[PDB]
């Protein structure tokens, strides 16, 4: 996240950190995700597409730091890895960029609630906040586009939803943005999601609940003027979500 | 009653 503040998992208890094992000994961060129900985490297909080997990923819940442990964290293996079949990537956009991970611990259970592990709510069919709404994003992604390392402390920031009319202006993204995407930016193009933040949540208050309104998907550069962050529009994937969980 | 019921989506404690 470019800008923002450092935070702790208690402020985003549904955030899930996904890593990949290289039996050579290292475990590297891949993407973020969100806990939907005890056994299901939702993220973005583009984080897995290149290596759909579920057995090589590890998912942690209740984590405030990237490579050190947090007291209360839970470790899970990926029992099922569901990618969208109509996922497609083009020069910038990722289409149908949503994925589901069914988790299981070594004891054979799913997540349990704690002050650091909670689920986030899903929107009602095709129901979104109106543009102008401030939503927050969280993640362990880059703090500057030129960095080649990820921060060790979790970060969060606030961005506002913008209209499709504004985002589809030729000098923003044109027709690369579809009705199945949402754009969110900082009025002053100072804070934004960036590389490493994919798969994580765009949370807004909708009908009185903190709802998973979007999943970090793509963007040109990070915090660039007229280049908003683009998110998968969760409200338009509810049937898909329901069919598999 | 079972742990799962304690989940309350969207609530920060
Ligand atoms: N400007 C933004 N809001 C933005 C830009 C890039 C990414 N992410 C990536 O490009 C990316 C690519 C591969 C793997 C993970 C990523 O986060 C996420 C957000």
């Amino acid at each position: 996240i470019i800008g923002g503040e450092f935070t702790t998992i208690e402020n985003q208890p549904w955030f899930a950190a996904i890593y990949r094992r290289h039996r050579g000994g290292s475990v590297t961060y891949v993407c973020g995700g969100s806990l939907m129900s005890p056994c299901w985490v939702i993220s973005a297909t583009h984080c897995f597409i290149d290596y759909p080997k579920k057995e090589d990923y590890i998912v942690y819940l209740g984590r405030s730091r990237l490579n050190s442990n947090t007291q209360g964290e839970m470790k899970f293996e990926v029992e099922n890895l569901i990618l969208h079949k109509d996922y497609s990537a083009d020069t910038l956009a990722h289409h149908n960029d949503i994925a589901l991970l069914k988790i299981r611990s070594k004891e054979g259970r799913c997540a349990q609630p704690s002050r650091t592990i909670q689920t986030i709510c899903l929107p009602s069919m095709y129901n979104d906040p109106q543009f102008g709404t401030s939503c927050e994003i969280t993640g362990f992604g880059k703090e500057a586009s030129t960095d080649y390392l990820y921060p060790e402390q979790l970060k969060m920031t606030v961005v506002k939803l913008i209209s499709h009319r504004e985002c589809q202006q030729p000098h923003y993204y044109g027709s690369e943005v579809t009705t199945k995407m949402l754009c969110a930016a900082d009025p002053q193009w100072k804070t934004d999601s960036c590389q490493g933040d994919s798969g994580g949540p765009l949370v807004c208050s909708l009908q009185g609940r903190m709802t998973l309104t979007g999943i970090v998907s793509w963007g040109r550069g990070c915090a660039l003027k007229d280049k908003p962050g683009v998110y998968t529009r969760v409200s338009h994937f509810l049937p898909w979500i329901r069919s598999h969980t | 009653p079972p742990e799962e019921l304690k989940f309350q989506c969207g609530q920060k404690t």
